[PDB]
């Protein structure tokens, strides 16, 4: 019984892990976005200046 | 059953197949494209034991099974196999008779005809549906995906589609069918895996290559680099647990696999790859079209769930692409499913309710009726 | 062994959920900080856009 | 070899390159416009095995090699195919040595000038010519025909050009150029056979597909009965052999492809097709023109050899053209290789021989002298 | 004992090891690959007795010995045992010094890849060979055979290889490795003998039931007639000399488990024969290139010389091969040794002089060299 819910509890584990890593994984996946995202929002911040200087010249 | 007459949706691929009913938001399950064999002598006596197995009953009992693919790259060559998995999908998961229901089927118009021909008349003969409607792939990906411009790379087990639409339009002159596909990611995987000294050559470990590629693999935006230290350490390797107990460990091999799509001569195939495919098929479209195609790539289909794929494929296009111009990819988390999903808006849109075939016009005029009604 | 098995498969369960769930989290925190950058990234590009069309102009 | 310095003729298009000398009949040989590349790992050790093949060399040797051509819609794009290409029409098989003869190369009037200039500069430097003349394909084509005057309608593998021609002068605001060609007609004929469950993709399939379309194709004289009865009955199949002993067979295919020159919308092309260009030659020429030009319809280039091309053409027009004047048609069976008949008529003319630019003025103006001194 | 300094060749399988000099065409010696131990209490003093025996000596010695085969599957995973066996085959039968020649070894290019490396380790570290190569038994077979292209099958101990070669090229996306040999050949006949009532548990039983394979087994033309007369009569029985003077009588097993090859079920294995891979290896390669595939199936190994393997492989290819197409076997006298004679040829060819690790290259870079230097 208790392994028989050790099992399940196991299988939870397996399965939480399972949304653990894909979490991870998207955890992953959307920093890594974020950081892509962080150098673009900083470097279109940096156009929004080119442009404005292009603007201005 | 149901509170509406609402069409019944099946999409049919080469790997799996997703089903559920019209209107939802999934399908309700999914099953693999597999209809399974004993390849044993039964020794004991009022064992039961099927002729054959279907979807997960194939996949649960394969220790013993043979496991075939009744579809061939998007093709249905066996149809009876298809018949059962269909029944087992709409009687024993769906709970939904198809005689009180219309039913939505999905292709690649680029399949040479036998498959829309087929599918109709199962659906019509087999199961009695009243009425039909195959669908283009490319249509369903992009209702999923919130587009009615750009190019759908559903990059799936069987092949590569890669149409460009515009405004809703097919640009069929574009399109280019690819060779190149998720199934052929699985054999590279098997054999690399054999120069470890783990070799995969049965249905079990083909299943079992199958299982390590969704969860290990990835394809990198900077392959290259990847490999010099992937190839180098330990560290960038990633275990996996084998039905046995047993445990594998996958390194460069890990991402080698999915390069595949952008290095396809690692399985002996005379192409450009994915990323030079949409690109062209950009490039083949006027020059008033190729701006909006280049802003609009769409993630379809499956392999599309690899890490760094919609970095690598934008990366890859933006390299072949003119400067000044900004390309995009676009990748719902409808991923894999947005063939299924696009089924269950199309089945559903009051705009689409000419556009089924009733099972009248089926009798009158047999199953090359698909060539008239569909598409 | 087994209840201790069990009370670490379920303390797996729980540590693999705590943990996707402090990855939901994290998740959500990158995916909102992603949302944030890409948003304001997008106002770059939109302002960069303004730009252009003004750097047209 | 020859007991004069005569000139050698060399038809270059993007299809094969006939070559020969000035004053034959025929060319001596011809030869694919092919560099091959292998695209397999080397196994066995001491076998040759070239880095690139040529010509024939290219196309023997295909069953492991990638094939491209260095010209492509009438244009040379790369250049050191093509003095690879010449080494070997000069060198193997003519076997001789362009150094002690003039030679002459053919191009369309609006073919970019990067094709003569370029072609201009491989002849004077890597051949070193004592002679150079890049002619026109629409004149060459007349003197092959024994005509001053008429329409040259040139429906080859790269372009169609169609210009119109009065006692031996271009019309040029008549020339109604199309961006239509025999190799859009193969990529068609691929792409319909794919849907017949024959896939061509590959090179050595691309060549196959050539093969069969030379071979048992036609655009016939009426198309809508010609499909009403094609695609209604196997009595208008055709088989071809492969390499392989495959046997594929083609209905309604067989002409549907050629009909793009007819009705370019087929491919995703925007145009009017071929016999309304023709038409449109005509009837944009002067009024005392056009009644010469509608007695004198030239057909050369390649696509001419389609059976009920010619009998088609003079139809299409005349049912343009008005009532009580004749219009008709010059198809002889010296289509399509009139244009390096053509070569060696013009490259022997006694007054072609102030055309002529020589490895003189060559050294002065550079290869920029084909624009000068040509057309 | 010999009179030059020539390369060494050793083929080395799970059964025997050939080994001999390049430029002869047979080995000086064949050595099982087998390390003998005693596996009884001996009792008598001071009459010599080995601790352990090697080779030929493990063989003779063989009564009171367990027997271990170092290679498994087509690799080496008992080094130690590999590096004594070598000394042996090299300083006794031999008479020579590695140290002073270059050794070529081989393996099938599908299996791990630990093989490779340990085999070219042992030859520079322990016996300080000037160089090494390790080359492909398919390479060997064809040049041995007269061929540059042609479907090998080299009928291993531990597994067959299946690959196909175009012009010198590997086509490896073709090549169908299957676990099926001549083991697994012997196991299934020591379980059918069983059934017969003759039972062969222990080594030297083991060796015998391998004998009796040797000499009594055939493939037969047509399993099912051959079979109906076999399992019908005493009129297809043969005896064989059991070392003790009993004899045993072998009906239709006798081919039974030969046909293991076109029906591996018969060992528990997922695949539809040798004939199959022998096909697909063809099948899986382009259209220009199976045309002499099929006209160049390669026998090499042992299983090669059953009665009817030749006539019935041919067969059962062209029965799944297309009509029209000649299908056709490669068959040499100088069967089970064809290979080694290739490896003879290779380590002798000039073209094969720039080909090799030497101990240079390989004490810088260690034995992980030969994956970049070999093949």
């Amino acid at each position: 019984i208790i392994e028989s819910d050790l099992e399940r509890a196991e299988e939870r584990a397996e399965l939480s892990e399972g949304k653990c890593a894909e979490l991870e994984e998207e955890l992953k996946t959307v920093t890594n976005n974020l950081k892509s995202l962080e150098a673009q929002a900083e470097k279109y911040s940096q156009k929004e200046d080119r442009y404005e200087e292009e603007i201005k010249v | 059953d149901e509170d509406e007459t609402t069409a019944l949706v099946c999409d049919n691929g080469s790997g799996l197949v997703k089903a559920g009913f019209a209107g939802d938001d999934a399908p309700r399950a999914v099953f693999p494209s597999i209809v399974g064999r004993p390849r044993h002598q039964g020794v004991m006596v009022g064992m039961g034991q099927k002729d054959s197995y279907v979807g997960d009953e194939a996949q649960s009992k394969r220790g013993i099974l043979t496991l075939k693919y009744p579809i061939e790259h998007g093709i249905i060559t066996n149809w009876d196999d298809m018949e059962k998995i269909w029944h087992h999908t709409f009687y024993n998961e769906l709970r939904v008779a198809p005689e009180e229901h219309p039913t939505l089927l999905t292709e690649a118009p680029l399949n040479p005809k036998a498959n829309r021909e087929k599918m109709t008349q199962i659906m019509f003969e087999t199961f009695n549906v009243p009425a039909m409607y195959v669908a283009i792939q490319a249509v369903l990906s992009l209702y999923a995906s919130g587009r009615t411009t750009g190019i759908v790379l559903d990059s799936g087990d069987g092949v590569t589609h890669n149409v460009p639409i515009y405004e809703g339009y097919a640009l069929p002159h574009a399109i280019m069918r690819l060779d190149l596909a998720g199934r052929d990611l699985t054999d590279y995987l098997m054999k690399i895996l054999t120069e470890r000294g783990y070799s995969f050559v049965t249905t079990a470990e083909r299943e079992i290559v199958r299982d390590i590629k969704e969860k290990l693999c990835y394809v990198a935006l900077d392959f290259e680099n990847e490999m010099a230290t992937a190839a180098s350490s330990s560290s960038l390797e990633k275990s996996y647990e084998l039905p046995d107990g047993q445990v594998i460990t996958i390194g460069n091999e890990r991402f080698r696999c999915p390069e595949t799509l952008f290095q396809p001569s690692f399985i002996g195939m005379e192409s450009a790859g994915i990323h030079e495919t949409t690109y062209n098929s950009i490039m083949k479209c006027d020059i008033d079209i190729r701006k909006d195609l280049y802003a609009n790539n769409v993630m379809s289909g499956g392999t599309t769930m690899y890490p760094g794929i919609a970095d690598r494929m934008q990366k890859e296009i933006t390299a072949l692409a003119p400067s000044t111009m900004k390309i995009k990819i676009i990748a719902p988390p409808e991923r894999k499913y947005s063939v299924w999903i696009g089924g269950s808006i199309l089945a559903s849109l009051s705009t689409f309710q000419q556009m089924w075939i009733t099972k009248q016009e089926y009798d009158e005029a047999g199953p090359s009726i698909v060539h008239r009604k569909c598409f």
